[PDB]
RNA sequence: GCUG
DNA sequence: TTTTTTCAGACTAGAGCCGCTG
DNA sequence: CAGCGGCTCTAGTCTGTCCAGC
């Protein structure tokens, strides 16, 4: 299959690149800004019940600057670079609020300016031919994925973060061995973790004073009885044995019932706020509200009922005691657990927090005035102010700054001014990955190259100095995957057999034969049979009744089989081999080139597919035609996409040796070359241009 | 061992009563009389032999009789049998012969 | 043992054939640049690539990487590269030579920042030390850390022969 | 490229809180000779060096 | 001692710690031992997909889901055991596929609760329940056909 | 792979749909079967099913601690009070068991009494976890703490064991008038109408 | 020479295993006198050289051997009256290997253990082959003590040293004599120079603070030499030992081994200044003030 | 952020 | 009201602990 | 039967992590 190449020209036509920047932010503003005012939709007046501020549609609109009182003009990048202005477009809302007595709905009220991406769908650069590019004195030849702030342009790097919803076990620096699910959902983000701390477990969350046995936690789940807990955990000798410690500590104590535990986890959850929260929440209905939203939120109660939460806390609580029996701690460093987080993520995260205060705010102004300032009517709409949103995203973008302090975040180097060296130096720039741990000098941790980073990141690609390993480049035809809705998901694992983990006893759970489903995170159920779960859920997506990139993985030594359709998550495209052969068959490879077919096609007629690091797990990938055997699975559609955009331009980068390929990635940006076609228009603080380029 | 009530199947402590020694619950009246022998053996794993035995070691399981090894036809060779785990395994026999111009090892 | 014992063999024949005329071998008979390793591995056969002195370890579950089989100790499946870099690597080849490639990259960076402290924490305990016309080495506060320096009482550039002063053999030949 | 590398400081600016040169070259600059550079100069056992360098041309 | 209120050792399948001195079966194995071995009736318990290849009978609807509650008494399928243990369930034009649940070994009693009277009723055990079959559409046959 | 042994017709019936619930025991093996202990009382809500049972417990058998069975009767109920009491006599009689409800939807479960040569189908109104209930200590401790310091109404119902001839009688009801052969008017949809109908186009 | 290291391995101490951390580490290990170093190494000397059997004996007196190992099975017997978890031991195990141990020594070992068995319930049955704990006085003693002691009773250390954990008997191999030393990891310098059979007086350490505990300073001042001139040949790296030998002796000569670190400066200088321009200028300023 |  | 974002390290108090020490 | 001596123990906490150059 000679034009086996011609396949990541056409997967880069649409994907690929800098894509997996402009496709990120085209679903912030297209899909999450939605589920984030669905979310924080409503704010509730304390001074009068009757007052209520629903948000009915959020829209953004298209980038235009006006420099009158009225004039709305739209705008274009070159201006704003020259100008030292803001590329960035209107945020309009709809809302029905109160008023004085009626339900007003207003369409249309602008809630402040959001900052755009060259090349997103919002962008006027978009569908613009060549000719149309010189007109808007834009380089047609320019990667796009940068935003204009201040007459800046500013790239925000991707951020590798360990995945959420995920339970991670790692040992403590005692050595004792814990686990830690980190709980990211719509609505609050919070970290609970579990501790053997005295040989007995304790559960530890911020809202919690002190760390609770967790025998307690279970029976304010609802799982009152000691056999029902130990049938849950293990049923084995050792497991069931090592738990004993922990059995006593609740029969020292007298907790017996639900109400004397939940009393206990309430004497001890902090109540910072005793000011303006009027009163309510006794102890026992506090720790009712904890043990249902603060606790394991990604795990839903349907009314009250924690049946689903106390299995999930009886998996986490099994994973911590097989572990400290052979010390087999999950490795940090595989990159099947780690999610990289892209620009849509981190403003978001920003946005989220930057509606909340604007609600906050205008919550506050009208339980101040409505019933004291006058009968006259409080009217929101004349009070709220387009300033909170506006100027709150321009900083954190102008300065690289996301102290947010509700989900205590607090990382500075998000962004950093595009670098306009040469044109390699932009591209290398959009293609870059900043580590999460960034102080650590051990030399075998995040700074090693990892046998997981096959194919997704540049071997070669790093900085020398400080950052050797901490900063990492993407690949050529990489796949950052964005979330998908898992309405489909849930229905074929019902029908393919997946038994509800509400209707048996936890005792099945320690049966060899039957593993459990885990969707994102949260569980399915338990089917006996892996391989066919396996097996069929990918012969639905090769025809295309799910999505290309969920992906289906099965580990044997904890038998569990995990879906996953969150995002973040790096894929690769391979071609699928049958029976020793590979399914390109030529005639396809000649079709795409020729038109008849693109390259969704070859997905959907099950000639290539997605692998992520966890399903390359599973898979026998072999390089070449000729390495197939009867074991391999799949075969790599093109080998030289493994290096980066930096590293592909060396030549013969085989015949030497390693190190000197990375001194040429960090050497080719620095070099000085064209930049653009429109480089004699820009007027940048720094441009060093080669008179005669070859 | 944990065993566990039939009642509500809270675990069960063993306490002494006036007449017998009891597992008792501690949330429910139900007590259970001790009233014969009963144990619970563990069986732990025990130390490697492999290294122990090699190097002219003090065996001593030969005896009159004895079968020559299967090679050399002659009965200048030791036999024994040991456990390699604990004592529920079934024993294995092995035997190592020595002779001039002859070093072998077998099963 | 065994995969050292190819490399150095496939180097011994790479010598043999050499010219006495090649560029490569005359700055490694005289140590200008390079050394014998070096053309071994451009010309023969670069070796197994070791981390930590032992075979790539295992990235995924039982298997360095998705194209060899699981729980396979064979080599090249654990980072053994027959190739020349003259031939050119494979790409699986090419990838382990790049991880023990990283691990002096990361190692240098490291190790300047440590030997840098260690060398302020020294120099911030002996500056004060000096020797004196009496010939004992004594502290700022007038303690007797040694009676002479050294026992011998001799200075370590001025030593003509491995920590001795003279190496009279050659004295007498002059 | 070395025209922009190339700096050189005799009597400049000093900066208003230590009365020590300047940092940067833009600013005229000065040399910061460090700890490591007066250790070396201690093992050469040189102290008038170590005092003019240190005091006289820099803060006396 | 009561011989029949023994402390319950934690397996349950494993109850007896103190005396007065498992492998895994297959459906076609289930089904055979309930026909030839012994005659004895008894009750299984199977989950059906979420729909069935029907439509509601007149019942005023959209293409919405079709369960049993929705049918009529009578025949509704035949079940096939095949060779080589494969077991299937021929419900329509399709067939379903047949396997064992997770063996669940806590007591499953099957009760009928009926109100028969505004504030009164009766409660009625008719026994219990030990065998859990699973049935799922074979995605492979029905989207290889189309 | 010809269907060489058991075609066997499954049939359906619909003359207990409503009626039929299946209640499982979490904690109780399936050795220990409550065929044998009388049952004083069932409870009921038809509408948010959520069955509440009492057990009554022996006192001359040996494994109940006549000391400490007095102690926790007293401590729950005031020493001669017996106006409203959990346990009439002195000592704990009566253990409770507190359902909880396993799922919204049942439509998909079905209870299959199996005969030679035919299989009869039943749907099942509900699924329920039956678990041994811990209010006494609640409410003893209610009544420690006072000397120191719901719409839908009850259905009664009266239990019929395994044992009852009631049992065997009503075990009938899940037959349906046999029907010797006939393919079903329903469920005769095509493969690719059955395909689309389980994965709807998005 | 730190610096300049290329940080190849290659340093096992031609084993193939236990690899000593050897670079710049192993001199941070050295100068900053830490008690605590990573890869202790006691290198003994046999009084016989050249029998492996009596390696073997010697190995089973300095290395630890747990109760469970040297246990055929471990049963908590519950009776009418009294329960006792009763250990029972093999008797062919215990002479198979050379190891000294009787149900009276087991019986000594189990109290003074930290399981609370100190007081003398703890009986002897039989010859040797079964010992009785009966239970505890306090801390949940029903069967609760009694689960505790039958997961902790097979972790007692019957016979060896405990602090010493994987001797390795190391064979020499030259011609004309082979010779065998074994190399324990471990730190009980004192009692791996005493146990029968391990020439004391060749028994060496890699740890300064346990040579200096148990040797005098003067010792203390030739393994620092030692240490020193060991790892830095190691790594290539030639040095003079003119500076080691000032190295050493100005780390021990006020009494007792100064490591160099931020706290051996407060017991070398009186000068306040020199101790202001190193680490903790906040406490060190305000304490010469007081 | 990069050069040293 | 809601995450972490290095890795040791040799000091400084307490908590006991058990046993002789009177 | 009672007490204070040292133990001994876990965590706790503050303290570093190359030089500079733009
Ligand atoms: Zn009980
Ligand atoms: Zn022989």
């Amino acid at each position: 299959v000679e034009e086996k190449w011609r396949l990541l020209p056409a997967f880069l036509k649409v994907k690929g690149l800098v894509k997996q920047h402009i496709d990120s932010f085209n679903y912030f503003i297209n899909v999450e800004i939605k589920k984030i005012m669905k979310a924080n939709e409503k704010v509730t007046s304390d001074a009068d019940p009757m007052w209520y501020l629903k948000y009915l549609n959020i829209y953004v609109g298209l980038p235009d600057v006006e420099e009158s009182f009225n004039v709305t003009r739209p705008v274009s990048p070159h201006e704003c670079r020259l100008r030292d202005m803001t590329y960035s477009a209107p945020i309009t809302v709809d809302i029905e609020y109160t008023r004085g007595s009626q339900r007003i709905i207003r369409n249309a009220l602008p809630i402040g300016r959001m900052p755009i991406m060259l090349r997103s769908s919002n962008c006027v650069l978009t569908g613009k031919t060549p000719a149309e590019f010189a007109k808007l004195n834009e380089c047609p030849l320019d990667p796009g994925g940068y935003f204009i702030v201040k007459g800046v342009e500013k790239v925000i790097l991707i951020q590798e973060q360990l995945s959420k919803n995920r339970i991670i076990v790692e040992a403590d620096r005692k050595g004792a061995v814990g686990a830690s699910v980190t709980s990211s959902t719509h609505e609050k983000k919070s970290r609970t973790n579990m501790a053997v701390k005295q040989g007995r477990f304790y559960l530890r969350h911020n809202t919690l004073s002190e760390d609770i046995p967790i025998v307690i936690i279970f029976k304010a789940m609802g799982v009152e009885s000691d056999q029902e807990i130990v049938q849950m955990i293990g049923t084995e000798e050792h497991v069931m044995a090592a738990f004993g410690p922990s059995l006593e500590e609740c029969q020292k104590a007298q907790i017996f019932t639900q109400m004397q535990a939940l009393k206990y986890i309430g004497n001890k959850v902090r109540r910072q706020r005793m000011w303006g929260g009027g009163p309510k929440k006794t102890k026992i209905e506090e720790a009712r509200e904890l043990l249902a939203s603060t606790i394991l939120t990604h795990v839903p109660v349907k009314e009250f009922n924690f049946r689903a939460k106390c299995i999930y806390t009886a998996v986490m609580v099994r994973r911590v005691i097989l572990a400290q029996g052979d010390n087999k701690v999950d490795d940090r460093d595989y990159y099947g657990n780690k999610r990289l987080e892209l620009a849509g993520q981190l403003l978001s995260l920003l946005f989220e927090d930057l509606f909340k205060k604007f609600n906050s705010e205008m919550k506050k102004i009208a339980d101040q005035v409505i019933p004291k300032q006058r009968a006259a009517q409080f009217d929101v709409v004349k009070h709220m102010r387009q300033d909170q949103i506006t100027n709150g995203m321009v900083n954190a973008i102008s300065t690289g700054n996301w102290s947010l302090k509700r989900f205590k975040m607090d990382r500075q180097g998000v962004t950093q001014v595009l670098s306009r060296l040469s044109y390699i130096s932009a591209l290398g720039m959009m293609t870059r990955i900043s580590s999460q741990f960034e102080k650590t000098r051990k030399v075998s941790g995040p700074r090693s190259l990892q046998p997981s980073q096959w194919g997704m990141l540049c071997p070669s690609d790093t900085p020398e100095g400080e950052a050797c390993g901490l900063v990492k480049n993407l690949a050529l035809m990489t796949h950052i995957t964005t979330d998908m809705e898992d309405g489909p998901i849930v229905k074929l694992a019902s029908n393919l057999g997946v038994e509800d983990v509400n209707l048996l006893c936890g005792e099945e759970l320690s049966y060899p034969n039957v593993f459990l489903v885990f969707l994102n995170g949260n569980i399915l159920g338990v089917i006996r049979d892996h391989k066919k779960l396996v097996n069929t859920f990918r012969l639905m997506r090769r025809a295309g009744y799910i999505n290309e990139f969920v992906s289906i993985s099965t580990n044997l030594t904890d038998r569990c089989v995990y879906i996953s359709s969150d995002g973040g998550r790096l894929c690769r495209p391979y071609i699928i081999v049958k029976k020793q052969k590979p399914a390109v068959t030529n005639k396809h490879m000649e079709e795409l080139a020729q038109g008849y077919r693109n390259f969704e096609d070859f997905l959907h007629e099950s000639l290539v597919e997605y692998l992520d690091v966890n399903e390359e797990n599973d898979c026998n990938i072999a390089l070449y035609e000729h390495t197939i055997n009867k074991d391999t699975t799949h075969l790599e559609i093109e080998p030289f996409t493994l290096l980066g955009v930096c590293a592909g331009l060396i030549p013969y980068p085989h015949h030497n040796q390693s190190p000197r390929n990375t001194y040429q990635c960090a050497m080719g940006k620095q070099a000085m070359g064209t930049i653009g076609y429109n480089q004699r228009n820009r007027i940048d603080t720094l441009m060093y241009l080669l008179a005669y380029p070859q | 061992m944990l065993l566990f009530c039939p009642g509500c199947g809270n675990g069960l402590i063993v306490e002494e009563g006036q007449r017998c020694h009891r597992f008792a619950c501690n949330t429910c009246p139900y007590v259970h009389n001790i009233t014969r022998k009963v144990t619970n053996r563990k069986y732990p794993k025990l130390k490697e032999v492999d290294d122990v035995l090699g190097g002219a070691a003090a065996w001593e399981n030969v005896d009159s009789t004895a079968e020559s090894c299967p090679k050399c036809e002659h009965p200048r060779a030791y036999f024994m049998q040991l456990q390699t785990r604990s004592a529920d395994e079934p024993m294995t026999t092995f035997y190592k012969c020595c002779n001039a111009q002859c070093g072998h090892r077998w099963r | 043992k065994e995969l050292s014992v190819i490399r150095d063999h496939a180097g011994s024949a790479c010598l043999r054939e050499l010219d006495k005329s090649n560029s490569p071998l005359t700055m490694a008979l005289c140590g200008s640049k390079g050394s014998f390793i070096n053309i071994s591995q451009m010309i023969a056969c670069v070796g197994q690539q070791a981390i930590s002195g032992s075979r790539v370890p295992d990235g995924f579950e039982n298997r360095s990487l998705p194209h060899f089989e699981k729980h396979s100790k064979l080599p090249a499946a654990k980072g053994f590269v027959a190739n020349s870099f003259y031939s050119g690597l494979t790409p699986t080849e090419f990838f382990f030579h790049t991880m023990a490639g990283r691990e002096g990259l990361v190692d240098t960076a490291v190790k300047t920042a440590e030997t840098g402290y260690m060398q302020r924490r020294l120099v911030k305990s002996l500056e004060d030390l000096c020797s004196q016309y009496d010939l004992t080495v004594r502290s700022s506060t007038g303690d007797i850390i040694q009676f002479i320096y050294g026992g011998d009482g001799l200075d370590p550039a001025a030593m003509e022969g491995k920590d001795e002063p003279l190496e009279f053999k050659r004295v007498l030949d002059n | 490229m070395v025209l922009d590398k190339m700096h050189a400081r005799a009597r400049g600016p000093r900066a208003v809180l230590t009365r020590q040169p300047t940092e940067g070259r833009s600013r005229d600059g000065g040399l910061r000779l460090g700890e490591m550079e007066r250790d070396c100069l201690i093992g050469y056992g040189a102290s008038m060096l170590l005092l003019e360098r240190l005091m006289i041309s820099s803060d006396a | 001692i009561i011989n029949i209120k023994k402390e319950k050792r934690e397996t349950d399948e494993e109850t007896k710690q103190i005396l007065r001195m498992l492998p895994k079966d297959v459906s076609v194995a289930e089904l055979l031992r309930e026909l030839s071995l012994t005659k004895e009736e008894e009750l299984l318990f199977l989950q059906l997909p979420d729909t069935l290849p029907g439509q509601p009978p007149t019942q005023d609807i959209a293409e919405n889901a079709c369960t049993l509650a929705d049918l009529t008494e009578g025949q509704v399928g035949k079940l096939l055991i095949r060779k080589s243990g494969r077991v299937q369930l021929l419900l329509g034009k399709v067939t379903l596929d047949v396997t064992m649940g997770t063996a669940c070994s806590f007591l499953q009693e099957l009760v009928s609760v009926g109100l028969g009277d505004s504030r009164t009723g009766e409660m009625t055990v008719l026994g219990h329940v030990k065998h859990k079959l699973v049935c799922s559409p074979d995605f492979e046959s029905l989207l290889d056909h189309k | 792979d010809d269907p060489v042994v058991q075609e066997i017709d499954v049939y359906l019936a619909k003359s207990l749909a409503e009626k039929l619930y299946l209640f499982q025991y979490p904690v109780r093996p399936a050795s220990m079967t409550y065929d044998d202990i009388p049952h004083l009382s069932a409870k009921i809500k038809p509408k948010q099913q959520k069955v509440e049972l009492e057990m009554a417990i022996d006192t001359l058998n040996p494994n109940y601690c006549r000391s400490k069975g007095e102690q926790i009767a007293l401590n729950v109920d005031g020493a001669c009070a017996d106006e409203t009491s959990t346990y009439s006599s002195k000592l704990m009689d009566k253990q409770t068991f507190c359902s909880s409800q396993t799922t919204s939807n049942t439509s998909r479960y079905a209870a299959a009494l199996y005969r030679q040569g035919e299989l009869h189908l039943t749907p099942l109104h509900g699924i329920l976890q039956l678990r041994p209930s811990f209010s006494y200590l609640d409410k003893a401790d209610a009544k420690h703490r006072e000397r120191e310091a719901a719409e839908e109404p009850w259905v009664h119902l009266h239990y019929y064991g395994l044992r009852d001839s009631r049992s065997e009688h009503e075990r009938q009801y899940l037959l349906c008038p046999g029907s010797s052969g006939v393919e079903n008017t329903e469920l005769v949809k095509s493969p690719s109408e059955y395909l689309m109908m389980l994965m709807p186009p998005s | 020479p730190g610096t300049q290291m290329t940080l190849k391995t290659f340093h096992f101490a031609g084993v193939a295993s236990m690899n000593i951390t050897l670079g710049v580490p192993r001199i941070k290990e050295i100068i900053n006198a830490s008690k605590a170093i990573s890869t202790p190494i006691i290198t003994a000397q046999l009084d016989k050289d050249d029998d492996a059997d009596y390696a073997r004996l010697v190995k089973g007196r300095i290395e630890k051997t747990l109760l469970g190992e040297i246990s055929e099975y471990i049963e908590e017997v519950f009776l009418p009256d009294d329960c006792f978890i009763l250990v029972k031991l093999s008797l062919e195990r215990i002479r198979l290997l050379r190891l000294e141990v009787n149900a009276e020594t087991v019986r000594y070992s189990i109290c003074t253990s930290k399981l609370r068995v100190k007081p003398g319930d703890v009986a002897v049955h039989g010859e040797a082959v079964v010992c009785v704990t009966p239970r505890e006085n306090s801390k949940s003693s029903m069967y609760y003590v009694l689960q505790f002691l039958k997961e902790d009773l097979p972790k007692v250390v019957v016979q060896g040293i405990p602090e010493v954990s994987r001797a390795v008997i190391h064979i020499d191999e030259q011609s004309g004599k082979e010779k065998y030393k074994l190399l324990v990891e471990g730190d009980n310098l004192r009692a791996v120079m005493a146990t029968h059979g391990v020439k004391g007086t060749r028994t060496t350490s890699n740890n300064t603070y346990e040579v200096e505990k148990t040797l005098g300073i003067e010792a203390a001042r030739t393994t620092i030499i030692n240490e020193i001139q060991y790892t830095m040949v190691n790594h290539g790296m030639s040095i003079d030992r003119r500076h080691v030998m000032l190295l050493s002796d100005l780390m021990t000569y006020k009494g007792e081994v100064l490591g160099i670190t931020r706290f051996g400066l407060a017991k070398m200088k009186e000068s306040v200044l020199m101790l202001a321009s190193f680490e903790k200028t906040a406490d060190h300023l305000f304490d010469a003030a007081y």
